[PDB]
DNA sequence: ATCGGATGTATATATCTGACACGTGCCTGGAGACTAGGGAGTAATCCCCTTGGCGGTTAAAACGCGGGGGACAGCGCGTACGTGCGTTTAAGCGGTGCTAGAGCTGTCTACGACCAATTGAGCGGCCTCGGCACCGGGATTCTCGA
């Protein structure tokens, strides 16, 4: 009996075994549903895809292959729903997305 | 000491979305911390709602409901659809 | 004849390049000494990670630029380009920091 | 080795640098020390809470994960440190 | 039974009553509807999240404990309802 | 000759008695109808507890008087006794509601 | 087979056994410290004492035997420490503490 | 259906502090909800800390530490004293 | 700055009551007693990050130095907002009546729990090399006096 990872049968990239391990070790319920780690890991993969895509957009806009935290912070403050999700979150080497106020301009 | 992370899967899904891109290990650690944050968030919320439902079993319905509670609008919608498709795929075999 | 840019202009470009830059704007050692001084108040002779104190200073400066930002905004609502301490105080007030 | 008065070690040029980063044009003097105070007050919490963690950690050195869980408990979570 | 336009059911006298409770002397007109909007927006979240609870609750009626856990999750917790 | 109190004075006493009183200042039925109208947007024909909706209205009005309060404060920093919508908007802005 | 509850063994009121069962069913840790329920319940006893005491202070300040939630709001708004403890907390039938700003008074 | 509460205990401590002063049921349930909330606060915090300590057991030291995290200054101090008292009174059993 | 009048508000009173303190019988969670494992505690070891110092640099901070720029104070007006009084209006009491749906019990069953046997996905560690960071230099564009 060959052993394949359950994420393969889920066709995903993040290790659902490690997921369910953290789940049981997380003291959330007496017994975790079978497909619940699968579902949440799928959500995780999707959102990671979104954020990494935004980061790659920013970096290539800046003509950069290696993506520095600044790109990610900019994308964060560029996605309104993601920002809402993460506005309460602080970002190392984030800096501030360029924001210029009106009355600040000269004449 | 055997320490576990996800940066390998980060690189994987990166190539899946951007094959010609590099990352700062700093940024990888940031993203992994973000992974951990969202994971603990969703897990705590699910456990709490199950407690409200007096449920000792956290299943995919809990998952979807808690994501909807957490993610806004199309973020939540796409995430729900994706988790649904994935659990369907896994349950197909 | 000597040239001098009009006021703010140089500071304006400073703003522009600082929103351009991302690194810290605080000297490391003074911040670290301040942190250890604060630490000995609660308990003396406590050690730290350089990573830990880097996190402290980064997170601080983040909170600080956020405070400067929304206090700038408030001063806009105050119709002034100069900042006033009351702006910061009331900002914290709205920030629930009072 | 008893420390003191590193609060004024914060240079007014540093403060105005942070302000320019925040997009501020004109500033008054009365702010800086006031600023400093706030700064102190702000960190006033976290380190203590942090070492509180280290308190329960039964250790002499203070780690990043301390302030991580603090800012978390302080609702100001940060990424990039485990 | 399709409902509508109860937002303007909020009377300007009610709004100014709340304002006086907040300790406000002079008010402009432009606020009220604006106010209303905010109000809507505010509740815009909770009910949904609340019924989201009721969503997982698999029930047709909506309960207080729903909004309790919402305001909790919304960091605006309330007492006196279990 | 008819008497009329100076402006605000009556409203001032209203403020005083409202800080004195504690009960609601919103008519129940209109609020309830509004809530059900909002509800049918997400799902139609949903029932409610009177306790639930009482909680909704109380918590709302609390948030609302808090908003009115700190917007009053901001208008103090705006040096006006009249309120301006921008005050509310920027207050939410500082309240992270933007 | 002499019986004596842990609350009496601590000479206190809050039910150590009940709160122990509660935390057990709360899924926070696998094993528990037997004295932790005692300790926490004592803390609850203390804080409850202070808050109810201030509540009763306002109550008989208003010639009120039975305490009203308005007393509770006033109490929690007066004390700095308790207010800080419950800043982002709301109270049913709370209302607002008396507060008039300086410039609000006519000159 | 039996629904547990603490109105008995809150009334007990009321008398212990104010035998004269009465109580309203509304404010009673307010007290009950509040203590439930703060108990969940301390529970989650202590569990989080112990998970950081990776210690599957939850003891009183955790409680002291986490309430110190929770309470604004002197309260905690006062608090911990009686708490200690309690366990001392219970360890002296 | 005062007095008079208007008005609004704190008080005593009376009674009504319905929350509310109080007491019950009955239930089960809590106490009491007993068993196991194994998380926790202790200790010796290693490492190794930190904390300490030392010297050279300059970019950075301190300080000074005009000086135009706006904070601010004042001053006119006017429009928008309190107000008191009109008006009409849904709000609330309340009480009725139906049931849809919470809300409870009783199954029975699929479903992780768990353990055991197996291992390859993954992780610490080791090269490696190329975008990237820095630098110098040239060309571009904003800005402040015509």
């Amino acid at each position: 009996a060959k052993a394949k990872t359950r994420s393969s049968r889920a066709g995903l990239q993040f290790p659902v075994g490690r997921v369910h391990r953290l789940l049981r070790k997380g003291n959330y319920a007496e017994r975790v549903g079978a497909g619940a780690p699968v579902y949440l890991a799928a959500v995780l993969e999707y959102l990671t895809a979104e954020i990494l895509e935004l980061a790659g957009n920013a970096a290539r806009d800046n003509k950069k292959t290696r993506i520095i935290p600044r790109h990610l912070q900019l994308a964060v403050r560029n996605d309104e729903e993601l920002n809402k999700l993460l506005g309460r979150v602080t970002i190392a080497q984030g800096g501030v997305l360029p924001n210029i106020q009106s009355v600040l301009l000269p004449k | 000491t055997r320490k576990e992370s996800y940066a390998i899967y980060v690189y994987k899904v990166l190539k899946q979305v951007h094959p010609d891109t590099g990352i700062s290990s700093k940024a990888m650690s940031i993203m992994n911390s973000f992974v951990n944050d969202v994971f603990e968030r969703i897990a705590g919320e699910a456990s709490r709602l199950a407690h409200y439902n007096k449920r000792s079993t956290i299943t995919s319905r809990e998952i979807q409901t808690a994501v909807r509670l957490l993610l806004p609008g199309e973020l939540a919608k796409h995430a729900v659809s994706e988790g649904t498709k994935a659990v369907t795929k896994y349950t197909s075999a | 004849k000597p040239h001098r840019y009009r006021p703010g202009t140089v500071a304006l470009r400073e703003i522009r390049r600082y929103q351009k830059s991302t690194e810290l704007l605080i000297r490391k050692l003074p911040f670290q000494r301040l942190v250890r001084e604060i630490a000995q108040d609660f308990k003396t002779d406590l050690r730290f990670q350089s990573s830990a104190v880097m996190a402290l200073q980064e997170a601080s400066e983040a909170y600080l630029v956020a405070l400067f930002e929304d206090t700038n905004l408030c001063a806009i609502h105050a119709k002034r380009v100069t900042i006033m301490p009351k702006d910061i105080q009331l900002a914290r007030r709205i920030r629930g920091e009072r | 080795k008893v420390l003191r008065d590193n609060i004024q070690g914060i240079t007014k040029p540093a403060i105005r640098r942070l302000a320019r980063r925040g997009g501020v044009k004109r500033i008054s003097g009365l702010i800086y020390e006031e600023t400093r105070g706030v700064l102190k007050v702000f960190l006033e919490n976290v380190i203590r809470d942090a070492v509180t963690y280290t308190e329960h950690a039964k250790r002499k050195t203070v780690t990043a994960m301390d302030v991580v869980y603090a800012l978390k408990r302080q609702g100001r979570t940060l990424y990039g440190f485990g």
